[PDB]
């Protein structure tokens, strides 16, 4: 099974500063040229909203502040200068079967 | 000089080369377009007048000389020794074509062992957005940009074609095909590396198992519903379509590639035995068994499409218009998983489809390897075992052009020109050189001394009048209209179509190059330099 | 939601070229076929051609090889149909349509514009009738074997056709419960449960099994 | 518009069983994967299972194979996750998700309201 990890566990993103959230893995997830790693958004009491398709393409109803890139065993969720309204924990999925697994999660807030 | 054993092995060796995976593509793909039964009639007419004589001319020629494809022309007419080189260069392009295709079929054979054939459900690896192939009770519609699981499977699980955009931008290599392609050259190595004496036993199984597998596949589709519609769709003649010139050219074209003279492979086979009083009996059976085998071949495909077309609520026409291979790798694959007897016939068809290629691919290298070794005895005497390794590795890099450049953009472009006027140009000059300059009275003499009987005044009429006319007809058919082709809603640009024409054009540049070479180094005057090159023996 | 708006009518001299335009809305222009249909005055309907806006490909009946050419412009969701060698036989009403893949059927229909200057189907008498509310039936026969690939239409006076029955046995969306159907191979039947006065219109029996799209002779129920 | 509607919450006795529903609407549910995930209070996410309506094939991991059974019905436009042998460790909310199509990486597009199993 593919094990996903994240760091830093809690990012002290001051208001108006850039933030980057990594997603390390044992594999080697690049299969058929499509990056099988994605990003979601949770708030207290809200559903896990979609953020990024294939770790590089913005999502439906997702602001343009959120984006990503990378190749191989290391991606990064590059985010424009955040506001307090973007307080949310971001999780890294892998959609490369057999199993689909998730990351530990990092708290990104003001 | 080593000789071959039982007469029949020969017959299995040649027919295994005569029938291949190409006949499963083009023959059923071209017939219904030219009117089904309206195409089988000219296919039989041109086979009698055009097919057999060019087929037995090459087998009868190698029977008498026993020199291969290069050294033989030192005896026929020295000005035509460049034909064997032209066959070698063209062989390098066809060796790549053929060898990569089997990697796509070997990818299925390894995957076909699983009981759940990944051909009906877009499970967690496909472009499932445009995937729908469960024809339920009228709660579906098929959009133009929509596809099926098998269309996606041959698209982005064999080729991985989405990695690349076209001929102008080429992708990487698939790891699965990289392992499949090496296993193909492995068996091709040992079959010829052990020697032509041992290749007779490799064709013993590979040239006979497809005929069994045709029966294994024919009984299934025939006993199911819809077969009457499939057979009717195929054999129902469209008589007025025969009046078009395209039907006659396609009929003359099919017999050429079905039999395959001019490729040097048939010539090399006859060079390993005297064939006293048995050559005309052997070659004549191949031409009819080859034409009947292709008839049975397409008869199985549409027999299986008929059961679908009953399920699909549509006619077999306008189904998979894309291309020959894309039809078979996708459409016929769908039917296997839709037949209740799946998990078995997925192995049978894609074990014969590889065997038809392998048997025909084994024979291909023998024509080239027989040619060069007959010229260089210092290689044949001691490096005959090493020379095969040089060709297989050479063919490996030849096949690598497709795999590590993204997908089938090299194959379909190389398809239309690697076997274009170049192979017909060779086949033409082999007929002209052996008949006109080299006296056909002498060739008819050389054959009738070996066979104890002469076929002259029937075949000869065909050899000097019918053969150059109906080989020049296929040349004149190609210069009229440029085949602007396509692949999966992607039209090829102009510079690549000229590149394929340039590769096909340069593939037979050996025979003007060699003639120009000898006429410069040859001493004498303009008339004398030409006579020395033409002087037989 | 979907609409197909043609241009107005026009008269062209015999032998000269004539053109008709059609704009589409309410649906993606590239996700369907833009087909055209012919209506000789006082006769049945007849298929003209097909267009693939994704690549500009076309496919059309063999009778329009030297009469018409088809094309579109996806940048404006507009469709054109160019005719040449116009003659008196071409006085007809042409329809702009939407057609998805596998029912090889006409989803919706435009309003139709007037122009002034294979497997076939057959039907029974065009004077079959009965009182309102009675069970009605229409007979349609095929010249060849077509498994279930048949549909049925309704063309009121002065209006365009409309898809009513689907695959010869199911009623398309937007169709009341009154109409039903059945058939297989060559025998096809169109029934009406409790026919009403509003159903007094001309019907057609389409061939979906293979291209070219062919229709029947056409019959009307009155009463 | 697309939406995923679950059932209501339910209290659990030690060793009992629950039956969560999830109705799909507004898309071709029969050609996508229906997901199931845990959201334990204080931890991240934990994937439970997945199923393709139309075929019935299921794939599990994370030791949920010995606790969960999942089915679907294409005629009702629903997917039903069944769970047995529940305990305090299973005290968490469970979400239902629509898997995007594979060309985009199966990013779970839309979600249900979530139901508490405690
Ligand atoms: C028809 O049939 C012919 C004869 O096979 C093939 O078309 C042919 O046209 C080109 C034109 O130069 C030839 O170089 C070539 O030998 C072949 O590809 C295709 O299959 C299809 O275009
Ligand atoms: C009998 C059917 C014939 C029609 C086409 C040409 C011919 C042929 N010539 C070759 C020469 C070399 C080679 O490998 C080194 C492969 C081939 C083949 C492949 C199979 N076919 C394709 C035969």
């Amino acid at each position: 099974d593919i094990v996903l990890t994240q760091s830093p566990a809690s990012l002290a993103v001051s208001l108006g500063q850039r933030a980057t959230i990594s997603c390390r893995a044992s594999e080697s997830v690049d299969n058929y040229g499509i990056s099988f790693l994605n990003w979601f958004q949770q708030k207290p009491g809200q559903p896990p909203k979609l953020l990024i398709y294939a770790a590089s393409n913005q999502g439906s109803g997702v602001p343009a502040r959120f984006s990503g890139s990378g190749s191989g065993t290391y991606f990064s969720l590059n985010i424009h200068p955040m506001e307090e309204d973007d307080t949310a924990v971001y999780f890294c999925q892998q959609t490369k079967g057999v199993s689909w697994t998730f990351g530990g999660g990092t708290k990104v807030e003001i | 000089r080593e000789t071959w054993g039982k007469k029949v092995d020969f017959l299995l060796s040649v027919i295994g080369y005569a029938v291949d995976l190409g006949n499963v593509w083009r023959f059923p793909y071209i017939c219904y377009q030219n009117g089904g039964g309206a195409f089988l009639l000219p296919y039989t007419i041109m086979a009698i007048f055009g097919g057999i004589p060019l087929f037995y001319m090459e087998l009868a020629l190698g029977q008498y000389h026993r020199n291969g494809c290069i050294s033989i022309w030192r005896k026929i007419c020295p000005i035509f020794k460049g034909i064997g080189y032209a066959i070698c260069i063209i062989a390098f392009y066809i060796a790549s074509y053929y060898n990569t295709i089997m990697a796509w079929a070997l990818y299925y054979l390894i995957s076909s062992f699983t009981d759940q054939l990944p051909w009906t459900s877009c499970k967690n690896s496909w472009n499932t957005g445009n995937c729908t192939n469960y024809f339920s009770e009228d709660n579906i519609t098929w959009t133009l940009h929509s596809t099926s699981p098998a269309e996606e499977f041959y698209t982005r699980h064999v080729l991985q074609i989405h990695r690349s955009k076209g001929l102008q931008d080429l992708g990487g290599i698939s790891w699965q095909l990289a392992l499949c392609i090496m296993l193909i050259f492995t068996v091709i190595y040992f079959s010829i590396w052990k020697g032509v004496k041992t290749s007779g036993k490799v064709v013993w199984v590979t040239a006979t198992f497809p005929y069994i597998a045709l029966s294994v596949l024919l009984v299934r589709g025939a006993t199911l519903p819809g077969a009457w519609r499939g057979v009717l769709f195929y054999l129902k003649p469209n008589w007025q379509k025969l009046l078009e010139t395209g039907v006659w050219i396609d009929a003359a074209a099919q017999i050429f590639f079905s039999l395959g003279p001019g490729f040097g492979v048939l010539l090399a086979f006859a060079s390993y035995n005297k064939f006293n009083n048995n050559c005309y009996q052997d070659a004549l059976v191949t031409s009819v068994v080859n034409c009947m085998t292709s008839f049975v071949s397409g008869f199985v495909i549409f027999t299986v499409l008929g059961y679908m077309a009953e399920m699909r609520n549509e006619d077999v026409s306008e189904v998979a218009k894309d291309a020959g291979p894309s039809l078979l790798f996708i459409t016929y694959a769908e039917a296997i998983a839709n037949m209740p007897a799946s998990t078995f016939f997925a192995i049978i068809f894609f074990l014969m489809l590889i065997t038809l290629g392998l048997d025909s691919s084994f024979a291909g290298l023998e024509g080239v390897i027989t040619a060069v070794l007959d010229e260089f005895p210092h290689v044949w005497a001691k490096r005959r075992e090493r020379f095969v390794l040089a060709v297989v590795i050479t063919c490996f890099f030849g096949s690598l052009v497709t795999l590590t450049f993204g997908g089938a953009y090299v194959v379909k472009l190389l398809e239309e020109y690697a076997t274009g006027p170049a192979v017909l140009t060779v086949a033409l000059i082999e007929a002209v050189a052996v008949s006109w300059f080299y006296g056909i009275t002498q060739f008819c003499r050389d054959v009738k001394e070996m066979l104890g009987f002469s076929p002259g005044w029937f075949w000869r009429i065909c050899w000097v009048a019918i053969s150059p006319l109906f080989l020049l007809f296929i040349i004149a058919s190609f210069l009229m209209s440029p085949p602007q082709l396509r692949l999966f809603q992607y039209n090829y640009p102009y510079w690549s179509i000229i590149l394929g024409y340039a590769i096909g054009t340069s593939s037979f540049i050996c025979i003007p190059t060699y003639i120009a070479y000898r006429l410069i180094i040859t001493p004498g005057t303009f008339k004398e330099r030409i006579i020395k090159s033409i002087t037989p023996e | 939601e979907v609409q197909l708006q043609q241009s107005g009518p026009e008269l062209v001299k015999p032998g000269a070229s004539v053109k008709i335009s059609c704009k589409a809305s309410g649906y993606t222009f590239t996700d369907y076929y833009m087909n055209w249909v012919k209506q000789s005055h006082g006769k049945s309907l007849e298929w003209i051609g097909n267009i693939n806006p994704n690549n500009g490909g076309t496919s059309y009946n063999q009778k329009f090889k030297g009469k018409a050419t088809l094309t579109v412009d996806k940048s404006s969701t507009t469709a054109y149909m160019e005719l040449r060698s116009l003659t008196s036989e071409d006085s007809a009403v042409y329809y702009c349509t939407r057609s998805p893949v596998r029912p090889y059927y006409f989803d919706y229909w435009g309003q139709g514009t007037t122009l002034t200057v294979d497997i076939v189907m057959t039907q029974s008498h065009k004077f079959m009738s009965t009182s309102v509310g009675d069970r009605v039936s229409i007979t349609c026969k095929a010249s060849q074997d077509v498994s279930t690939a048949v549909a049925w239409y309704q063309q009121k006076p002065g209006q365009s056709p409309k898809l009513l029955i689907y695959s010869a046995s199911y009623r398309y969306t937007g169709v009341p419960d009154r109409f039903t159907g059945s058939g297989s191979g060559t025998d096809f039947t169109f029934t009406i449960s409790s026919v009403q006065a509003e159903d007094l219109a001309v019907y057609y029996c389409q061939q979906h099994y293979s291209i070219p799209r062919t229709f029947g002779g056409g019959t009307k129920l009155e009463i | 518009q697309v939406q995923l509607q679950q059932s209501g919450p339910e209290l659990v006795k030690l060793g009992a069983s629950v039956r969560i529903s999830c109705k799909a609407s507004g898309y071709r549910f029969s050609y996508s994967w229906m997901n199931w995930v845990k959201q334990r209070p204080g931890k991240g996410l934990e994937w439970i299972g997945r199923i393709y309506p139309g075929d019935g094939d299921t794939k599990y991991s994370g030791k949920f194979k010995g606790k969960a059974t999942l089915t679907a019905d294409k005629s009702s436009s629903t997917v039903y996750m069944q769970l047995s042998s529940l305990t305090s460790e299973d005290s968490a909310v469970y979400f239902c998700a629509r898997s995007a199509y594979g060309s985009e990486g199966f990013a779970m597009d839309y979600w249900g309201q979530g139901t508490s199993v405690t």
